């Protein structure tokens, strides 16, 4: 059907106003939930570095690579 | 003997670019 | 039904206003230096 | 002593020539650096 | 063709769908970055 | 200078071989009657 | 059979046509796309680069990118159920699992998508010299995000994905392996540079060697879409370059294969360069040069000159650039010039 | 007539010029093959196989000979450097005699099918026209070449009627040609055990002479014989192309990262052995030992034999090298020597510190020592201005322990700092830079050339089967389209 | 025998069956629904 | 034509040229083998790059013993 149409339908707006800003104010509370840091294991302004350390928490060998990184969130990284 | 080398193949180049311009084929239509 | 020229200029600040929420976001977010 | 029927002449116009050269000549000025290195 | 009937969740619908919902959840996001402060 | 022995014949070859390449064959179809 | 009904289905017409390749394609060029989308505002390359990579943590749309997995890693697959992420998924996201699902996941889409042109074009019943043409972007993407990272320590070395991510992967070629000085390299760019000439010098040709088929001033709408005879005066064209340039084409069959041939061979022979450079096998220096640099102090050539351009990239990136290295090069180690 | 890039299809169907040509092309690969060992025989030094073997002279024939048995030369040496013994007639001269010899035969072979272009043989008896029956030809030739690859890993690598094949230690130090004994275990598919290369022929032999049968009994789908154009021989290089270039990813693949095909004693060693300082760490635990069973450092050190220490050096690296810079590695840093010692270095303290090496990235890199715990001690400053480290500011001196140097130390600066810019590179080593002339540049190594030429030519390969195969899908609207709309 | 990389590898090798799966049993099904 | 020892001995192996199987012949079970071989590559190869770890097989220069 032409999406020109559709873009015109006063029922597609009807449906879309709806689920538009729905996905919207998901995503948003996607990122303002804190959620987000945790699916991926993003650092929060707060957590790159320990107070006092100034090294990186770089990631030296591959197999034992997953549990390298749990101790390096430990020293409160 | 280096610069021999690369003043040659220039100066081919250009004896290439005056045959190319004046001793094409003639562009014939239909 | 809603005149397409409506849905553009009406889509169109939409997106103006968003790209615009970035630019803004480029001197106050993270993504800052202050 | 058939003559084989499966031969063709072959061709190379003028122009091909010099598009020939063209590229011969200057592979030559990008390559003899390095081959004198 | 046909007395010009037109089915509502079509084909293309997908197309443009699975790169639809994605775009806006994510605009979504991006924006409420913006917010983040240090 | 110090360049490499085998430069000088390298490149001649590299520009003769195939030259006298097409050559042979531009004159050989150019000779084909009618 | 079932079959046939399963291709029907497929090969029918429809606004964004599927097809056989489809079923390659798709998943594939989604989950490409998807994956970069993803981590450029999602996932982070601290524990894999020590940087920030995504919106999410203050990036750009410049800065953003989906950073290569670690050195540690080595050639790994890193498959989300693999040894290293162990099917846990947010580690994987931080052990740079997203950079082989992004490259592997594009490189088989680029093989459908050449698939399909070949599929299409096979239906339609013309010939295949899109697809000829397709392979030059395959043997770049190939070569420099697969070929080249396998000849080095690892993926770590590959191009990450990403606007500025990709300017250092420049800057790096340039400090490393001198790779403007690369005879390949060159071939590439005359190519590109020579390609997106013959794609300006041959339109402004035609539009402004068009014939009269309107009455108005805006020429377009004067165009026959049902072919009949030729739009523009080849014939005019002919002379007009043959007296402005000395040489000029003359049928049109050439000069269209032409405009396929120069772009796609310069993309082929760039990639051979790299191919090289993976076994470091560059182009770096010109012997007889540097022996007589050596014994002679006062010969100077432009040559010499960005030799030592390297030199400073390398000192003062290789640092933060390559840190699986912990380097320390002491302030009066660091190569300087005077006052800067 | 036929443009200059097509002259070869007056072939496409002339199964009798097809072979006359496909002979002469085996008598050249034959005749390269040959006359290319020839060269390698009248260049090729047997006076050193500790510390100048053949993959420091430019040999890239002469090794894949060796990996077969081939190992003595007529002359009386041979690849493992020993003497009096009898190669018989199979030694390098007879290999390459040998594929001289079957070159002038193909070649002669190749004239007589091509006079004798029209064999009945090529005709369908049906048509009466030209035509070769391809399913069942690829059934026959497969057919033989598992009877051979069957023989070859049977008879051949195993020892019962053959050779054998190139076997050595983690470290290259003992190689040599021995029978392999197959390996139908799971550790049979790393890449690292000659019992697989065994046992893969065996298996994949058979696996090959069953699967031949069927296809020279089995006919091909009427589906498939339309879909993969058979009967169309243009289509037959499409698929063997795609095969050929696959085949070639992996040699490049395996020349580069190693296997029990590509041996270091014949082939040289790994960017990745240089890369995890994996002769390094071998050499220390051999060195920490002699120390337990209370030798001298002198002694521990003089322990190592020359060959190890020789693979701990980054001259040997085949990432360092560039594409221009030609010859054997020897016209680099010059043919070895000797090794001059174990190098410690210490500063006034006694404390002893370490030379931060080059990583193969880099053309050029600085000096820095640092101590255990990785703190920079010394190094050689760039603007003295305001140097910290300078070695005369810190009283670096360096001593030597086993080799040339053995028991000597020296401690005037320059002298000092010499060597410190040799640490660099790993183990120092002693060269004759006279005899080739050489220039002190970095050259790579036979495992280098073979891996950048085979990755060239696959990918290169790959845009030929995409093209032959097209050409081959799309034969009908080759020359152009036509009407409708 | 059967080590944790080799469960792994199940998974996966099981987890790509599944996804080739229900995507030719959906695809064929539809085909056959209509042309 | 010419007919020779050797080419009439050989006559046969080429004759049966365009014969064909009928239909959708083989096709099924070698779809099955490749299935199988595209399954047996993904293994060597992921033993190779070590992402399928196996005790007894040690990927390294090492194993010779
Ligand atoms: C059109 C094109 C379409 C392409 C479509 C592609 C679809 C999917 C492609 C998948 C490719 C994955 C490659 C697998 C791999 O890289 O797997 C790589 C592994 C190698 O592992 C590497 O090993 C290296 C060193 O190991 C060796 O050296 C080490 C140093 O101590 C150790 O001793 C170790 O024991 C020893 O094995 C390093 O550790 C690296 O970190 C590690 O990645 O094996 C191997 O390569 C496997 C052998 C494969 C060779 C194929 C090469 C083809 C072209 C090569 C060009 C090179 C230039
Ligand atoms: C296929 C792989 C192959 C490989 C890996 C090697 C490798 C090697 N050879 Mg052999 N060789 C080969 C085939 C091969 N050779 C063949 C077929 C012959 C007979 C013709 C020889 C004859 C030969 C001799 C006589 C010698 C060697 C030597 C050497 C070593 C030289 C070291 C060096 O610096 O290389 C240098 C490498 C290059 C210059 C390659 C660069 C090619 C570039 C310049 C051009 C591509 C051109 C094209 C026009 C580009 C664009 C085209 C456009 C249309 C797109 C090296 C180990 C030397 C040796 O053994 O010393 C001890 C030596 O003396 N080789
Ligand atoms: C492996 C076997 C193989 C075979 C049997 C063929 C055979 C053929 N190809 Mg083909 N091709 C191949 C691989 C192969 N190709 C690869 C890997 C590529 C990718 C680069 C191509 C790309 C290609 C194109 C683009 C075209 C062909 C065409 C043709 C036909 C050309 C007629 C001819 O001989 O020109 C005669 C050739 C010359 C006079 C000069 C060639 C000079 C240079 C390239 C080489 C000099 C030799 C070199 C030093 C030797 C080492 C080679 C190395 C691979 C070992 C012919 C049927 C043409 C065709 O089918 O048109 C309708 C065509 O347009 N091929
Ligand atoms: C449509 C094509 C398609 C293709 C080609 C791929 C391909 C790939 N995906 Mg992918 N994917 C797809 C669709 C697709 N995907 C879809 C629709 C989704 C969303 C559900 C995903 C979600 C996804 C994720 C989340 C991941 C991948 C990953 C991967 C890679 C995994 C490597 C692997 O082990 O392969 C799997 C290979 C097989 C299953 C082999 C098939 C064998 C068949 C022919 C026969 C089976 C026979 C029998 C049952 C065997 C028993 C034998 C007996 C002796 C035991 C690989 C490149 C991983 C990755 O990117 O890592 C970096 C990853 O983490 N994919
Ligand atoms: C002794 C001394 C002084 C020595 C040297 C001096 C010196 C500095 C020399 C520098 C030169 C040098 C070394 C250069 C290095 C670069 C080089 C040689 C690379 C070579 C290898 C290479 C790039 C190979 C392959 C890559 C490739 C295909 C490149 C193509 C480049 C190329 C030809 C681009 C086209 C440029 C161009 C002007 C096209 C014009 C086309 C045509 C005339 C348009 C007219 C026209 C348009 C129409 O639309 C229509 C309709 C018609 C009808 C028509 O006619
Ligand atoms: C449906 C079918 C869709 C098909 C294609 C979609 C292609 C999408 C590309 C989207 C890029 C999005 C970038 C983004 O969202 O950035 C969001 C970011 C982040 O901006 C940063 O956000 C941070 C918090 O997360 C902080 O607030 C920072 O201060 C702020 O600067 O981008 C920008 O500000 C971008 C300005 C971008 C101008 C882009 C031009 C892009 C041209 C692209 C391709 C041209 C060809
Ligand atoms: C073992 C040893 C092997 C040794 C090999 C010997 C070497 C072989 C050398 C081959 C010569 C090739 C030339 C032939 C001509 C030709 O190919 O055209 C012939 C072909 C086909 O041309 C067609 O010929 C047909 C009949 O033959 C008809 O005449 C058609 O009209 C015509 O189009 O055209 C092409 O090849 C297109 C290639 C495009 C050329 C690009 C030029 C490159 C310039 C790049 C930028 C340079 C800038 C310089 C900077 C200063
Ligand atoms: C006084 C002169 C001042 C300047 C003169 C400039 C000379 C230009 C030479 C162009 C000749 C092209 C030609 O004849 O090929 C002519 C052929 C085209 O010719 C075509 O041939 C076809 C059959 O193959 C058909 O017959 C067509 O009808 C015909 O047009 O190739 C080209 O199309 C040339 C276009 C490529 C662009 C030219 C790049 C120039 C680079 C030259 C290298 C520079 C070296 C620098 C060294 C430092
Ligand atoms: C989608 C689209 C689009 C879009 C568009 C848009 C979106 C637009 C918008 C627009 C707009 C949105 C506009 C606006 C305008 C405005 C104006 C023009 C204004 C003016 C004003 C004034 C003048 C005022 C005044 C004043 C005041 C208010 C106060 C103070 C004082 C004074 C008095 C000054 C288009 C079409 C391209 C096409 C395609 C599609
Ligand atoms: C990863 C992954 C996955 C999933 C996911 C996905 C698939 C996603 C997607 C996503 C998406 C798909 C997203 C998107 C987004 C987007 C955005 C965010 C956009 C933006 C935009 C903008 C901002 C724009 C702008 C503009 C332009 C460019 C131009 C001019 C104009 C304007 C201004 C309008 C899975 C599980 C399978 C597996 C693993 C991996
Ligand atoms: C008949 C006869 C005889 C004799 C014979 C002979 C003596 C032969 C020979 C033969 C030979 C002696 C051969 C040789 C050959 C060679 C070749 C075939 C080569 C090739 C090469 C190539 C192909 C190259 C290339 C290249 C270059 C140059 C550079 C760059 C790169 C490349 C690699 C591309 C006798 C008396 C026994 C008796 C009976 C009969
Ligand atoms: C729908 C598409 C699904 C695609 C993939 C689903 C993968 C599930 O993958 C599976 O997850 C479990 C953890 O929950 C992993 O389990 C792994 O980590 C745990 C610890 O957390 C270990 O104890 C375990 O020995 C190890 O194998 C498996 O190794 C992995 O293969
Ligand atoms: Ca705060
Ligand atoms: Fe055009």
């Amino acid at each position: 059907r032409p999406f020109s149409d559709i873009i015109t339908s006063v029922r597609y707006w009807v449906i879309h106003s709806i689920t538009i800003p729905a996905l919207f104010i998901a995503g948003w509370l996607f990122v303002s939930t804190g959620l987000a840091y945790d699916v991926f294991g993003t650092p929060r302004p707060d957590s790159y570095y320990a107070q006092e350390q100034r090294s990186i928490p770089l990631v030296t060998d591959r197999f034992e690579a997953k549990q390298q990184v749990e101790t390096f969130l430990e020293q409160l990284k | 003997m280096e610069t021999i080398t690369y003043v040659f193949i220039f100066a081919c180049i250009i004896a290439l670019f005056f045959f190319a311009i004046f001793f094409r084929e003639p562009p014939r239509i239909t | 039904r809603i005149p397409l020229w409506i849905v553009a200029t009406v889509a169109g600040m939409g997106v103006i206003v968003i790209v615009g929420l970035f630019f803004y976001g480029a001197y106050a977010g993270l993504g800052s230096s202050l | 002593m058939e003559p084989n029927p499966n031969r063709q002449p072959v061709e190379l116009n003028r122009t091909s020539l010099y598009l020939g050269l063209l590229l011969i000549l200057v592979l030559a000025l990008l390559f003899s650096s390095y081959f004198f290195n | 063709q046909e007395p010009v009937s037109y089915p509502i969740f079509t084909v293309r619908w997908v197309a443009v769908h699975t790169l639809a919902v994605p775009t806006i959840f994510f605009l979504g996001a991006i924006a409420a970055m913006q917010f983040i402060q240090r | 200078m110090e360049v490499n022995q085998l430069g000088l014949i390298a490149t001649a070859l590299f520009v003769l071989v195939p030259s006298v390449f097409l050559i042979i064959l531009y004159v050989q179809t150019e000779s084909q009657q009618k | 059979g079932w079959f046939d009904i399963l291709d029907d289905w497929l090969k029918r017409d429809r606004f964004v046509f599927v097809g056989w390749s489809g079923i390659l394609l798709f998943p594939c060029a989604y989950l490409a796309l998807g994956g970069w989308l993803t981590g450029t505002t999602f996932v982070t390359s601290w524990y894999t680069h020590g940087l920030a990579s995504s919106y999410l943590e203050g990036c750009n749309f410049l800065t953003v990118a989906v950073s290569t997995p670690a050195n540690s890693m080595g050639h790994s697959l890193l498959l989300l159920w693999g040894p290293e992420a162990q099917g846990d998924f947010t580690r994987w996201c931080q052990l740079g699992g997203l950079w082989t699902f992004i490259a592997l996941h594009g490189a088989f889409g680029l093989i459908g998508f050449m698939l399909r042109q070949f599929e299409i074009a096979r239906l339609v019943g013309v010939r295949p010299y899109n697809a000829i043409a397709f392979s030059a972007p395959i043997a770049v993407f190939v070569s420099v995000f697969l070929i080249y990272p396998l000849g080095q320590s690892s993926w770590f070395f590959a191009p990450s994905f990403g606007v500025a991510a990709i300017f250092r992967f420049l800057l790096f070629f340039q400090g490393f392996h001198n790779w403007t000085l690369n005879p390949f390299h060159m071939m590439g760019v005359a190519g590109v540079l020579g390609g997106a000439l013959l794609c300006a010098i041959h339109g402004a040709t035609v539009e402004n060697t068009l014939f009269q088929d309107g009455e108005g001033a805006s020429t377009f709408r004067a165009f026959n879409p049902t072919q009949a005879e030729e739009t523009y005066s080849m014939v005019t064209a002919n002379r007009f370059w043959s007296q402005i340039f000395g040489i000029a084409f003359s049928n049109k069959r050439w000069l269209h294969f032409f405009m396929l041939f120069v772009p796609v061979t310069g993309l082929w022979m760039s990639a051979i360069g790299v191919v090289g450079l993976a076994l470091n096998l560059r182009s770096y220096d010109f012997i007889s040069q540097e022996i007589r640099a050596a014994e002679d102090p006062e010969f100077e050539t432009f040559y010499t000159k960005n030799l030592l351009l390297n030199e400073g990239i390398r000192a003062w990136m290789a640092p933060q650039d390559q840190p699986h290295e912990n380097f320390v090069f002491p302030e009066e180690v660091l190569p300087r010039g005077n006052a800067l | 007539g036929l443009p200059w890039y097509r002259v070869h299809t007056v072939l496409i169907n002339d199964p009798g010029r097809l072979i006359a040509a496909h002979l002469m092309h085996t008598a050249l690969v034959a005749g390269w093959a040959g006359s290319m060992a020839l060269y390698e025989l009248a260049t090729f030094d047997p006076s050193d196989p500790v510390l100048n073997p053949m993959w420091r002279q430019g040999m890239f024939v002469l090794p894949f000979m060796a990996r077969l048995g081939v190992t003595g030369s007529w002359s009386g040496w041979s690849i493992t450097g020993e003497t009096g013994i009898d190669p018989g007639f199979w030694s390098f001269e007879g290999v390459a005699l040998a594929h001289i010899v079957l070159s002038g035969l193909l070649f002669l072979a190749a004239c007589w099918h091509w006079v004798y272009w029209d064999l009945e043989l090529f005709r369908d008896p049906r048509t009466g026209e030209p035509a070769l029956d391809l399913p069942k030809m690829f059934g026959i030739h497969l057919f033989l070449a598992g009877l051979l690859c069957f023989g070859f890993g049977a008879f051949h690598l195993t020892g019962l009627f053959g050779p054998g094949m190139w076997v050595s230690d983690p470290y290259g130090l003992t190689g040599s040609v021995q029978p392999v004994a197959p390996e139908w275990g799971p550790d049979g598919f790393n890449p690292y055990n000659p019992g697989g290369v065994v046992a893969h022929h065996i298996a994949a032999g058979i696996v090959g002479i069953i699967a031949g049968l069927f296809h020279i009994l089995v006919r091909p789908p009427q589906r498939l014989y339309k879909a993969l154009r058979m009967g169309n021989i243009e289509t037959v290089l499409s698929s063997s192309i795609a095969a050929v270039f696959f085949a070639a990813f992996v040699v490049a693949g395996t020349m580069w990262y190693g296997s029990a095909t590509t041996p270091i004693e014949l082939f040289g060693p790994t960017r990745y052995q240089w890369d995890s300082s994996y002769f390094q760490q071998e050499i220390n635990r051999r060195v920490q030992a002699s120390l337990a069973s209370g030798a001298t450092l002198e002694e521990a050190w003089s322990a190592i034999p020359e060959k190890l220490a020789f693979y701990d050096y980054i001259g040997n690296n085949p990432a360092k090298g560039g594409l221009f810079r030609t010859g054997p590695m020897n016209k680099g840093d010059g043919i070895a020597q000797a090794w001059k010692g174990h190098a410690v270095f210490r500063n006034k303290e006694g404390e002893e510190l370490f030379v931060r090496r080059m990583p193969a990235f880099f053309e050029s890199f600085p000096v820095i020592l640092t101590d255990k715990n990785g703190v920079v001690k010394a190094d050689i400053p760039f603007r003295r201005a305001e140097s910290k480290y300078s070695f005369e500011q810190q009283g670096v001196t360096v001593s030597f322990y086993g080799g040339e140097l053995n028991g000597q130390t020296f401690t005037d600066p320059p002298t000092v700092k010499s060597y410190a810019r040799k640490a660099i590179f790993g183990e120092i080593f002693e060269f004759d830079t006279e005899t080739l002339n050489s220039d002190g540049i970095f050259r790579t190594s036979p495992r280098g050339w073979f891996t950048f030429a085979h990755a060239v030519f696959a990918l290169l390969f790959f845009f030929g089967h995409i093209w032959h195969g097209a050409r081959t899908l799309f034969r009908d609207v080759f020359s152009g389209i036509d009407p409708e709309l | 025998t059967i080590t944790p990389s080799l469960k792994g590898f199940f998974i996966g090798l099981l987890s790509g069956a599944v996804v080739l799966g229900l995507t030719f049993a959906v695809l064929i099904a539809i085909s056959q629904i209509d042309k | 034509a010419r007919r020779t020892w050797l080419g009439d001995i050989l006559r046969p192996l080429n004759s049966e040229y365009g014969k064909v199987a009928p239909g959708w012949g083989t096709t099924p079970l070698m779809a099955v083998f490749m299935g199988l071989f595209l399954v047996f590559l993904l293994i060597i190869l992921e033993i190779y790059n070590s992402t399928l770890i196996l005790d007894g097989v040690n990927v390294s220069w090492k194993a010779l013993g």
